[PDB]
């Protein structure tokens, strides 16, 4: 749409915010793969944070092309480290979302705020294969990764 | 002119199969070969921004790619080999960057040091 | 319904047809060879609910045939699932698969008939048992990559089908769309 | 379009009739799941007249979400309890055909008229399994459930 | 489209250039079966023409339904009427090349216009089986079926 259009060529940094991901009860619904900052590289950030970050788009733009294709032709076809992205997507899309404090009227989750060096060692270790075990509920609508290890133990009983 | 034929061809033939490879458990060699070939063409016309590249040392990195070398090489580390790579073919190998250059193409002679280079750096590398 | 809508929706089945058509390709390889190992199989074959398909699905009906029949030990992941040995299929049934199964001890197994069709002393006993178990096999994965094949056949043509039909549509949109956009212009300006 | 858009919501009960549906050679053409009437409603049509109703359409309903799958994999990767649903609904579809008096000529088939108390026993029957060792085709262009058994015989 | 329908109601022939047809260094890279002639009609053009293009078009049609097979099952598992198709096919698709008058510069080789009912004659005696013996290459780049001949003695 124009407006919207328009807009983009005026910002460095731009959050862009789906229907199709909020549908999901992933809040905040931001599009991983559609938000921009000129900041982002790797003599700015720094190269941890730079790869952490293409890391965690890369295996979301892998899984969003196999979605529609396993959604028909199943998951039982897929090569045991294809189905290992899955897995780990799935888990990073959830721990993507995170419980606001100006949101407690609408989560019933107390608001959470994560240090950016948290934040990137939590993508860090699920990317690594630290949490292959973890249900993926237990990344959905948390803080810090450790809240994610916690609420696994809440989830077992 | 040369090189760049011969990965037009490869990731043509690659783009073909390339829906296989995801879903490609019982392919035959030759399937399987396209794909591998392909996987790392691919890699190798990755580039980081703000530093563009002398014409030789964009041949150099493509003829790694192109004569195999890097076929059995796994995909994820392409990038790394080939940073350190032409850091050591600028820094060690001056003068075969220049004959690519100066040749108008790639000779017996510079096609038998790379060979040796790279062959040597990889398993270096893999070390 | 919408230009972004239909793009997507073509985006995939593109993709499934392309490898509902390598399945296909593949499957065909298989059954080739497995056509080609089935003859010096039945001459072969001529000298409890046992039920026999694989692990793998995609091949239209070959595990629920069997299923039916069935209503005990499963040979094929898939018997199991619906309703015990595992990696079944992917690799051609060998004489020395038959003897495993055969060691840890009615049978129920698909017979080829062409690429569209199927239908569902203590020394001695031993072998023959092991030998009823390895024809049941190597008709087993003859009937099965012939039906993935067509399966996969069919699929890859009816994705076609939908590729074109959804491209139709996405134009008589598209062309709905630009002249849309163009009467509101010329309506807007008109008034004028 | 704004023609028939704006039309709606003059009706008391719409018809809507759907060409796919008349190239599938179901007649009179019309759509189950887009045909509404403002006295569909226990209190006014009775409870079982509306549970069939709903029963109906809600079968159709869950036939035309696995028609995607359906189109691209075909009947054998369905679980044998979407196969029955599908069959059902298939039944469904065609006993939901008629043959009307002003029609004969292009049916081939004599107009039949359907007392109300016999389409809910019909439709009531079908959803309730008895007729799942019928073929498909014994409901097509037939008048009361009887004439389908009929068929059924007769194609034996 | 309303660009290319407009032009199309006016078209009596289309010349479809591939690049696929190209990279099999069959120049001009016209596609056989692609292109088409509002005239290819017995009507206008002559029962032998029309019966001699319809035949080069169905054993290019039929060789393109069996490529599946030899990526599967190899050339020697075929019938001895689909090994003689593949044969034949293969010697037509290059018997549709031709060296070009205006490219002697920069191929070296001499231009050829081939007269129709030569064209014609030439397609016919291949359908026929009259050159199942010659090798396949001598097909390839060739004006007139005599140098095909003339080529294939040449080839020692």
């Amino acid at each position: 749409d124009p407006a919207p259009a328009t807009t983009f060529a005026h910002l460095d940094a731009t959050t862009v915010l789906s229907r199709a991901i909020a549908e999901l009860g992933i809040y905040p619904a931001v599009d991983p793969l559609d938000s921009t900052s000129r900041i982002m590289d790797p003599n700015i950030v720094g190269s941890e944070h730079y790869d952490v970050a293409r890391g965690v788009q890369k295996i979301l733009q892998d899984y969003k092309s196999l979605q529609d294709i396993i959604a028909i032709l199943g998951m039982d076809e897929l090569s045991e480290e294809d189905k290992l992205t899955v897995s780990r997507a799935r888990k990073i899309q959830r721990f993507l979302s995170q419980p606001f404090q100006v949101a407690e009227v609408f989560t019933g989750h107390l608001g959470k705020l994560v240090p950016l060096k948290e934040t990137i060692k939590g993508f860090q270790q699920i990317l690594a294969g630290e949490y292959d075990h973890l249900p993926e509920q237990a990344f959905y609508m948390v803080g810090p990764i450790e809240e994610a290890v916690a609420k696994a133990d809440k989830l077992a009983e | 002119k040369q090189v760049a034929g011969t990965m037009k061809l490869e990731l043509a033939q690659y783009r073909e199969v390339a829906a296989f490879a995801q879903f490609g458990s019982d392919l035959d060699a030759a399937t399987q070969q396209l794909l591998s070939r392909g996987v790392r063409l691919t890699e190798l016309l990755k580039q980081g921004q703000y530093s563009p590249m002398a014409i030789e040392e964009q041949v150099a990195v493509i003829y790694a790619g192109v004569r195999g070398y890097l076929d059995k090489l796994e995909p994820s580390k392409i990038t790394k080999f080939e940073n350190a790579f032409l850091s050591h073919v600028i820094s060690q190998h001056q003068a075969l960057l220049s004959k690519i250059r100066t040749d108008g193409k790639i000779s017996e002679e510079s096609d038998a040091k790379l060979k040796e280079i790279v062959t040597n750096f990889l398993a270096g590398f893999e070390a | 319904a919408t230009l972004k809508d239909i793009t997507r929706r073509l985006k995939s089945i593109k993709n499934i047809q392309k490898i509902t058509k390598s399945m296909k390709m593949v499957a065909a390889a298989k059954y080739a060879r497995a056509e080609r190992e089935l003859k010096p199989a039945r001459v072969y074959g001529v000298g409890l609910i046992i039920g026999v398909s694989s692990d793998r699905g995609l091949c239209g009906a070959i595990h629920s045939s069997v299923a039916k029949q069935m209503k005990i030990i499963g040979v094929g992941d898939k018997i199991r699932s619906i309703l015990t040995f595992k990696e079944v299929g992917r690799r051609p049934p060998t004489f020395g698969d038959a003897s495993v199964i055969a060691l840890e001890l009615s049978i129920i197994f698909n017979r080829f008939r062409s690429v569209i069709s199927y239908k569902t002393l203590r020394n001695y006993q031993e072998y023959s048992l092991a030998n009823i178990i390895y024809y049941s096999l190597k008709e087993s994965t003859t009937s099965e990559q012939s039906a993935r094949m067509t399966a996969m056949d069919n699929a890859s043509k009816n994705a076609s089908e939908m590729i074109d039909k959804l491209t139709l549509t996405f134009n008589r949109t598209r062309q709905a769309v630009i002249t849309k956009e163009l009467i509101e212009i010329i309506s807007g300006a008109a008034a004028l």
